[PDB]
């Protein structure tokens, strides 16, 4: 009964709650929906969610810890594939029109536009910094909190 | 409820079972104080504080 | 229908007792009384009237009568323990359907399986360490006490405690890692030397 | 109607030559095993062609060239030279 | 042991392909087990004989040798 | 023949990498993982379709007939059904 | 109420008898059993609310083309 | 019933019914061969063979201590430790060309104090 | 130890060859005959203190 | 009912005559006894094991039919079928090759079907009675 | 009986029951030709013809496996139809679709096809089934009308054909003998006719509220041990 | 009912502490195996067995 | 907006026990106690409980001893 059984009922409407989400208009969710799940046992340690994987191997974080490679690789690899998609015109999609008659003068403005480009992504795993530090400081607080 | 005497007797038969096979029971208790502390400090908001606090 | 008697024998089991045959020694349900439920008081007023019908309300015939347990209750302990063994997921789905019903978040179902296993790991480590005594004890050392929980001056090691900043510093001693130096197939050269000494 | 089996009313013969739902699953269950035979006998066939270059190749790789040993005398590391005559000092 | 154990448990891939032949063969959405079962059932197939074989020949060797220096000591 | 066949070696892969023995595991867990969630979402789809196909009608809305629909009434109608249609023309239509 | 009880006699409180039976077994049904996944001569419940549409008149013909006066009446059609 | 009198056939044995509890026991005969791929290792011999003595100075004797000292060789693979499944990504395999010994430590040492083991608990 | 789960007493009898001289089918004829000698020992008992 | 079942009734078949015929009408304890060994359909005679597999190989072989069913990685290079703008092209083949390796899941199983054990620690310990060793005793 | 109390339940961000242009924040937005140098673009104008034409193969390539069955040919005819006629005549405004809804259906379409190709897709093999059952009672029935005997439906009939004779012979104060009578005549016989046969237990519960399963047997005790085979 | 995780981490810290404060619990378990066997095979009878046995 | 109104319930609840252990136990116990075991269930709890207090002492006493 998907009614009464609040383990079908939370696993179903949570689904529908993340594959509506497609709507957003990020990419195909056939393709992404797959790290989504990688992602969520590198931040559900928070939750405990590696729990299950305890006796699989002989660290209870090996999931957790590809999962986080994982995600760093294909999370790289979404700007490259993106202009080898604009082609050519690559650097039009980024910077638009020049403005000298200088290749070599532009050749520098369109290298600091694709390195732009890719340091939105890269310089956002500072965050992820911030929050294994916090993770970690809170750790040592509590694992070194008085007993007697 | 017709059984709870008997299944009394066997669910302790299993703790001393379990306590006369485990002669290192204390390394165990004391091994498991820190994860206990940290993991129903951490997940006490998100289970049963947000009933009566911020969200 | 057509293959549903030999199909349903086959799924499930009948009782096979006929306890309540002998009419005289089926129980008025005294035997086996609900002590903490709502309705409390009002099975004990079906009790007391069905022992007021089965005497037409002269209980002295009762007090005279043989009284007798309920035979239809016996060996019930046994018959679920054949159960469990016959089809232990599907005993226990069936008697957790009802608990089930209300399902916990997934922060509790993880702490319950993470604690879990955690405490089988420790239970693991204390075996291996059981039979890193008993070796100790042929080697010429005997033992008293036991545990490695050192009461005197020694140092303790409690076990990695199961929260990320420890699992990422810390890992458990791979037996399988502990290998023979590979040195060891350089020894086959002597013998590629003789084959071609003796003329193979 | 009345004719149908009963586990308990049952003659022996009858019972042998049952064939209820539990056997019809099976026929089907053994009309898959029949269909893949060609498709398992294949694999076994190449498993069976594929012996004879493990063979010449395992004598490669343990006695080589010219029967003096093969890539299988060969070991490598990834240890620096630091690393090396620090475990050394360490035995 | 461990060269039958891991035939047995190829042979139990076999089985499973053959219990679910129906769907493997027919059905798309599986083409790719189809078409590539049988080049994995190979490399593991590889792997057990290949294991097996190189352990026999280092066990002729060691037998070869013990007995032909054992007559020059003599 | 060729050297390529000695990737099928694990005996002495420790002289290599000794890398395969653990990334496997990894490999074997990921499927696991994975094999629990896609599972989940492609199986979740049907109390959303039993629901919608049997409540989601309105009178204030024409609902048409369905592939299924339309087999199932031209080539899966019962006796009852037969009788009913046929009960009704004879009465009605010829008998009036 | 929120009190009903122990744990052990939980399962008591559900069962609701349409007889005058005592004693009563405690045992609440959830679900219908089905061992054998049969074929249902009934028929299909979504044919339910269904509008009129082209399968009507197309069914009329093969039930009417069963007898003399209908044939008649689906060729004058 | 049956089932009873199978397992009972059985557990003269396994012994006992639980797992991951104990082990089966079979008398089997002595040979030559018992025990033929592990003749070359000397601590199994000791194991097996010898019940020491305890003495007042109840320690494991020295020479036994001594041994269990002259570390062992542990492999350099590692993706349990998260640094080590990154570096070891970029490292270079280089030959190791046999000195004519048979304890190169071309790999890390299966000592707690060893700089490339520190990590690993041993216990 | 063999009705113990995981025990960790390896120096009672766990890792000793332990045989008997008693009838086989340990389970099936020697451990009811003492729970028959238990049922036995208790119902004399019961019988007479009553 | 199997073929199995059916095997040993031929084998018990004057069996079956002498306990549901004979014991098991004669009288008193000789029939509770030949009614309670009684030859015929297996009462609760499933085989949840047999079951267990059936519904796990269905369960697993759907999830396999969606990890396979994936749009194809090279295609979507033209720019010219079905495929413009994929920025995660390159997470196609993941899946499929994760399904592929699960067929070595019980083929290697262990440390010991992963490697030559008898040159790994864990088989000195076998060999020894399941006995703690030093670390070291592979060299020694 | 039951009606949703919600007024808001049809509400979404970008309007009532909208399920044709859900509200997100990258919007379409016009291009200018004076400004744009290039452009990536999969919108084409060829899915007219792509709708034509794949209804023709969808028809064509599952005609292959009805063995010429006329009566079969018209109604996937018309099951077929259902299933291009959905953007025609749904609620969801198909014309005002996101990013073009001709272009949706037509992929979702040709997916289809290419299960029919194969001879995979499940309505054609629940149409294998269902024509199966179909022609399995037809024969049964062609085989005891050439047996000169007589078949069920025909017997009701002509039962049914009587007992209206019965009723009208005695509706003489008045003569309106309306569809609703003759309706509840027949049902009067196939609950009557169905009751008679042996079929499984359809319902949960039968006259009493008890289960009408073959678990719903509760105490007293009064089965003994099984039986065995008799010889 | 409002507080079963919060009251779940106080039982569980005083059976830590209870279990880090028992050095010897293996001791007590073993000392306490015959008189759980001892008075539960004793008065079974008087308890439950009397609603299914003899009396 | 969560239920301000169960606030601090777990330190009022123990504030209680402090105030009056012996009356909120009575209470919170009342209806549980309704059914009350045999003398036999009721000995075994008392019998057993103080065993293994008198256990605990002796551990704690072998403590000092192994201190000592
Ligand atoms: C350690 C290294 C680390 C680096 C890692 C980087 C890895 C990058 C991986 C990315 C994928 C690369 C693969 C490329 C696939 C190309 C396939 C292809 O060929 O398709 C063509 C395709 C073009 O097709 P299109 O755009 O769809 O349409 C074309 C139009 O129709 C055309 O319209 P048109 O006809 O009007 O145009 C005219 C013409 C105009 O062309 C011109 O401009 C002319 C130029 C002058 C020519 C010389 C004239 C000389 C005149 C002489 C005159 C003589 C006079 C004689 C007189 C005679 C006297 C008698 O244009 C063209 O036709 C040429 C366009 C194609 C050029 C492709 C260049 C590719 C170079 C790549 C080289 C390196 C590859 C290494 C791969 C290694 C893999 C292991 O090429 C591309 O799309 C290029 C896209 C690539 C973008 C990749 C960007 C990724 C980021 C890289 C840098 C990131 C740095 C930050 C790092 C951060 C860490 C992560
Ligand atoms: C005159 C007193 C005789 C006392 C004899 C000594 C003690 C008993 C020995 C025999 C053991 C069986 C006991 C059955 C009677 C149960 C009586 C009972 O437990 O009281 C229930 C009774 C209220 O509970 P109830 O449920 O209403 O009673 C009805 C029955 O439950 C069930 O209701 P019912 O109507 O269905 O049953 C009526 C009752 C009628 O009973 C009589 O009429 C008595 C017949 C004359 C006396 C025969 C016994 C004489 C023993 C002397 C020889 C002893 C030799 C020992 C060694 C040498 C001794 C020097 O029982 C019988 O019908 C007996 C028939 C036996 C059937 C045999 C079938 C073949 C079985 C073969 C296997 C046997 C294995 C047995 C296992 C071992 C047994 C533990 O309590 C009272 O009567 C209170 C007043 C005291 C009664 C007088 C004292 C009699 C002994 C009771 C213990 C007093 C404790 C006082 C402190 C109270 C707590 C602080
Ligand atoms: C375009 C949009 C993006 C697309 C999204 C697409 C999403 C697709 C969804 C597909 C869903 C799959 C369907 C099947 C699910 C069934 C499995 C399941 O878990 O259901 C549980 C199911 C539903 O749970 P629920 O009770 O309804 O609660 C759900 C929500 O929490 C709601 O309840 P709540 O509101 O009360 O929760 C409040 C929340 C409040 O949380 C917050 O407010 C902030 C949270 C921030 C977390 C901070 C992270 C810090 C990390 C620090 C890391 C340090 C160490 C790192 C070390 C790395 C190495 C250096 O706090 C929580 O409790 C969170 C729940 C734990 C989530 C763990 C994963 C978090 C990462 C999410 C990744 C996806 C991100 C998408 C981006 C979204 C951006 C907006 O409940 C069950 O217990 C039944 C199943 C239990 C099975 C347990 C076995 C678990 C493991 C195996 C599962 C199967 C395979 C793995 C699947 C992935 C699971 C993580
Ligand atoms: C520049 C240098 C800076 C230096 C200074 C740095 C310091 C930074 C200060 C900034 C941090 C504070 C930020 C402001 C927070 C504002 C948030 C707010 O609005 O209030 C939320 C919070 C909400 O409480 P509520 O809404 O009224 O009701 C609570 C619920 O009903 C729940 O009550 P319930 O009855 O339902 O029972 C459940 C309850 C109680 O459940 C329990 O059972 C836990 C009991 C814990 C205490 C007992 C531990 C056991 C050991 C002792 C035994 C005692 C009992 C023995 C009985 C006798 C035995 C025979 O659970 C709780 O733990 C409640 C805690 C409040 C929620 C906060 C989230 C906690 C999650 C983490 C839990 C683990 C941490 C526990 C911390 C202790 C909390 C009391 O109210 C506050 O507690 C505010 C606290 C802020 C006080 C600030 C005072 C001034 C601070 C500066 C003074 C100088 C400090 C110098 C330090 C020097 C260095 C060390
Ligand atoms: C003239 C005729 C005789 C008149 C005598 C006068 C009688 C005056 C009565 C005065 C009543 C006093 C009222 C105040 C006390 C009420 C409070 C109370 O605790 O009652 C229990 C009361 C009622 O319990 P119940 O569930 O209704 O069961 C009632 C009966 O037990 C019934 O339960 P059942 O229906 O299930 O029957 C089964 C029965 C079945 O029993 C049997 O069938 C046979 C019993 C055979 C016993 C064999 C003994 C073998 C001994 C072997 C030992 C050898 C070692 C010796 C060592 C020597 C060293 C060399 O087994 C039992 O019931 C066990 C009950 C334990 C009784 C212990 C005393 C036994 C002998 C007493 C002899 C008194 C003279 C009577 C002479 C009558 C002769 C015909 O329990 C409570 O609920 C109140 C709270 C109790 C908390 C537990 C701690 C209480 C301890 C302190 C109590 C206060 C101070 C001490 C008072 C004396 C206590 C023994
Ligand atoms: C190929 O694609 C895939 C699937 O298909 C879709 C899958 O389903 C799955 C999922 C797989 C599963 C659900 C199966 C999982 C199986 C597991 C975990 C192990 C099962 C273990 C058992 C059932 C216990 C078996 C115990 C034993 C074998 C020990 C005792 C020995 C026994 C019983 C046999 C005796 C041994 C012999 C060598 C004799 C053999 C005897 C015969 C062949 C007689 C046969 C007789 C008849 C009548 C057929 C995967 C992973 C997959 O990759
Ligand atoms: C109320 C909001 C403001 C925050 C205040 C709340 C905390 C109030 C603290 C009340 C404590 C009162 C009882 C404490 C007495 C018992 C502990 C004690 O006595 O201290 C012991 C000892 C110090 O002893 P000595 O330094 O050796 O001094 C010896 C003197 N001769 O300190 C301790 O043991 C630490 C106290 C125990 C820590 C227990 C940790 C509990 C975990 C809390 C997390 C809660 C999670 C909730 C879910």
């Amino acid at each position: 009964n998907p009614n009464t059984e609040e383990n079908t009922i939370d696993s179903d409407y949570l689904a529908a709650s993340g594959t509506v989400e497609a709507e957003k208009e990020i990419t195909s969710i056939d393709d992404y929906l797959g790290l989504v799940f990688a992602i969520a046992y590198v931040f559900g340690v928070f939750f405990y969610v590696h729990g299950w994987t305890s006796m699989l191997s002989h660290a209870v974080l090996l999931l957790s810890c590809y999962s986080i490679i994982i995600m760093f690789l294909f999370i790289l690899g979404m700007p490259t594939l993106l202009l080898y998609d604009f082609g050519i015109f690559f650097l039009a999609y980024l910077k638009g029109a020049g403005k000298y008659i200088s290749s070599v003068a532009e050749m520098m403005f369109d290298y600091t536009a694709c390195l732009v480009f890719y340091i939105r992504i890269l310089a956002q795993w500072i965050r992820v910094v911030l929050m294994v530090v916090t993770f970690i400081s809170l750790s040592h607080y509590v694992s070194d909190f008085d007993i007697t | 409820m017709s059984r709870k005497f008997l299944l009394t007797f066997w669910g302790g038969f299993f703790v001393l079972n379990f306590g006369m096979a485990t002669v290192d029971l204390n390394w165990i208790m004391k091994s498991t104080y820190i994860p206990w502390i940290f993991w129903f400090q951490l997940m006490y908001f998100y289970v049963e504080g947000k009933n009566s606090m911020f969200m | 229908s057509l293959h549903e008697k030999m199909q349903t024998d086959y799924l499930w089991v009948k009782d096979h007792s006929q306890a309540d045959s002998w009419a005289k020694a089926r129980t008025h349900g005294y035997n086996y009384i609900a002590h903490t439920v709502p309705n409390k008081k009002e099975r004990y007023e079906m009790i007391w009237r069905s022992m007021g019908k089965s005497t037409d309300w002269e209980l002295e015939k009762f007090r005279l009568g043989k009284k007798f347990p309920d035979r239809g209750n016996k060996r019930r302990w046994f018959k679920n323990l054949f159960r469990l063994i016959k089809n232990p997921m599907g005993y226990i789905f069936w008697k957790t359907y009802k608990a089930r019903l209300a399902k916990p978040s997934l922060i509790v179902t993880s702490m319950f399986i993470g604690f879990t296993l955690g405490f089988i790991k420790l239970k693991a480590q204390s075996i291996a360490y059981s039979k890193k005594q008993y070796a100790t004890l042929r080697a010429g050392k005997n033992i008293e006490g036991s545990g490695q929980v050192h009461f005197g001056y020694h140092d303790q090691k409690w076990g990695m405690p199961a929260i990320p900043m420890f699992q990422l510093m810390y890992y458990e001693l791979p037996g399988n890692s502990i290998v023979v130096n590979p040195c060891r197939n350089q020894n086959y050269r002597l013998y590629f030397e003789m084959r071609k000494k003796l003329g193979i | 109607p009345q004719l149908w089996p009963n586990p308990n009313k049952l003659r022996f013969a009858d019972l042998y030559k049952y064939q209820g739902v539990e056997m019809k699953k099976i026929n089907d269950s053994i009309k898959n095993y029949k269909a893949a035979k060609f498709y398992i006998g294949g694999i076994l066939g190449g498993c069976l062609v594929f012996k004879f270059f493990i063979d010449a190749a395992v004598d490669k790789y343990i006695f080589g060239e010219n029967g003096n040993g093969g890539k299988f005398l060969e070991m490598q590391t990834i240890n620096s030279n630091y690393d090396y005559y620090y475990n050394r000092q360490f035995q | 042991a461990t060269a039958l154990y891991k035939s047995s448990a190829l042979a139990g891939n076999l089985f499973l392909y053959a219990y679910n032949y129906n769907n493997f063969t027919a059905n798309i959405r599986l083409r790719t087990m189809r078409y590539l079962f049988p080049v994995v059932s190979l490399a593991i197939f590889g792997n057990i004989y290949w294991d097996y074989r190189s352990q026999l020949v280092k066990v002729n060797l060691f037998d070869e040798y013990i007995q032909a220096r054992a007559q020059e000591l003599v | 023949i060729l050297d390529y066949l000695f990737l099928l070696d694990l005996n002495d892969d420790l002289t290599r990498k000794a890398v395969f023995e653990q990334v496997i595991i990894f490999i074997f867990i990921y499927c696991t993982m994975n094999f629990l969630a896609w599972s989940t979402v492609v199986e979740l789809i049907w109390p959303t379709h039993f629901f919608n196909r049997r409540h989601s009608s309105s009178q204030e809305f024409i609902r048409f007939r369905t592939y299924t629909e339309v087999l199932l009434k031209i080539s899966a109608y019962n006796d009852f059904f037969y009788v009913l249609n046929n009960y009704y023309y004879n009465q009605k239509l010829i008998l009036k | 109420t929120l009190q009903w009880g122990s744990l052990a006699e939980r399962p008591m409180v559900d069962r609701v008898m349409s007889t005058s039976t005592w004693p009563v077994p405690y045992y609440q049904r959830l679900f219908k059993a089905y061992p054998i996944r049969e074929k249902k001569d009934k028929m299909s419940l979504l044919l339910s609310d269904i509008d009129i549409d082209d399968t009507n008149w197309y069914q009329a013909k093969d039930f009417l083309r069963g007898s003399f006066r209908g044939r008649q009446i689906v060729d004058y059609v | 019933f049956v089932m009873y009198a199978f397992a009972a056939k059985v557990l003269d044995h396994l012994g006992n019914p639980f797992p991951f509890s104990g082990h089966g026991q079979i008398v089997a005969a002595a040979d030559r061969w018992n025990h033929w791929d592990v003749r070359c290792y000397d601590n199994v011999m000791k194991a097996l063979k010898y019940i020491r003595i305890p003495t007042v100075q109840n320690n494991i004797p020295e020479a036994t201590r001594w041994y269990g000292r002259q570390p062992g060789h542990l492999l350099r693979a590692d993706t349990y430790w998260i640094p080590n499944l990154v570096s070891q990504r970029f490292a270079k395999h280089q030959p190791a060309h046999w000195d004519g010994t048979q304890n190169m430590p071309i790999f890390r040492l299966a000592d707690p104090k060893h700089k490339d083991s520190y990590m690993v608990q041993f216990r | 130890n063999s009705a113990l789960i995981g025990s960790e007493n390896q120096s009672d009898s766990m890792n000793e060859l332990n045989t008997n001289f008693s009838m086989t089918y340990y389970i099936l004829t020697v451990l009811p005959g003492k729970f028959i000698y238990w049922i036995y020992e208790i119902l004399h008992t019961f019988f007479v203190v009553c | 009912m199997n073929p199995i079942q059916k095997a040993w009734l031929k084998i018990l078949e004057p069996v079956s005559y002498v306990i549901n015929e004979k014991m098991a009408k004669r009288t008193g304890i000789i029939g509770k006894l030949g009614r309670f060994f009684a030859i015929g359909p297996r009462e609760y005679g499933v085989h949840p094991i047999n079951r267990m597999f059936i519904f796990m190989n269905r369960k697993y072989m759907a999830f396999q039919a969606v990890a396979l069913h994936r749009y194809s990685f090279v295609k979507s290079l033209t720019h010219n079928g079905f495929h413009m703008l994929r920025v995660f092209r390159h997470f196609a083949f993941v899946l499929p090759a994760t399904v592929l390796a699960g067929l070595g899941l019980f083929v290697y199983w262990g440390d010991d079907n992963k490697c030559y054990s008898p040159d790994r620690f864990p088989y000195l310990k076998k060999r020894a009675g399941d006995m703690a060793l030093p670390l070291n005793s592979l060299n020694q | 009986g039951y009606k949703i109390r919600n007024k808001s339940i049809f509400w979404t961000r970008a309007g009532w029951k909208n399920n044709w242009h859900p509200k997100n924040f990258n919007a379409p937005r016009p291009s200018y030709g004076e400004f744009t140098m290039g452009i990536r673009c999969r919108n084409d104008h060829h899915s007219f013809l792509r709708y034509v034409q794949t209804y023709r193969n969808m028809s064509r390539h599952c005609k292959q496996y009805f063995l010429g069955d006329k009566q079969l040919e018209e109604t996937f005819i018309l099951g077929l139809r259902s299933l291009f006629l959905v953007p025609y005549d749904s609620q969801c405004l198909t014309d005002q679709i996101k990013h073009g809804g001709e272009r949706r259906f037509v992929d979702q379409l040709d997916r289809d096809f290419e299960l029919i190709s194969y001879n995979t897709h499940p309505y054609q093999l629940f149409t294998y089934t269902v024509r199966n059952e179909h022609l399995a009672w037809k024969n049964e029935q062609y085989e005891k009308i050439q047996k000169g005997e007589k078949t069920f439906e025909q017997e009701l009939l002509d039962y049914l054909d009587e007992q209206v004779l019965a009723e009208k012979a005695k509706l003489r104060d008045g003569q309106n003998f309306s569809i609703e009578r003759m309706t509840e005549i027949a049902l009067h016989v196939f609950r009557k006719a169905r009751a008679g046969k042996v079929r499984p237990a359809q319902d949960v519960r039968g006259p009493d509220g008890n289960v009408n399963d073959f678990l719903e047997q509760r105490r007293p005790f009064e089965h003994p041990n099984p039986t065995g085979v008799t010889h």
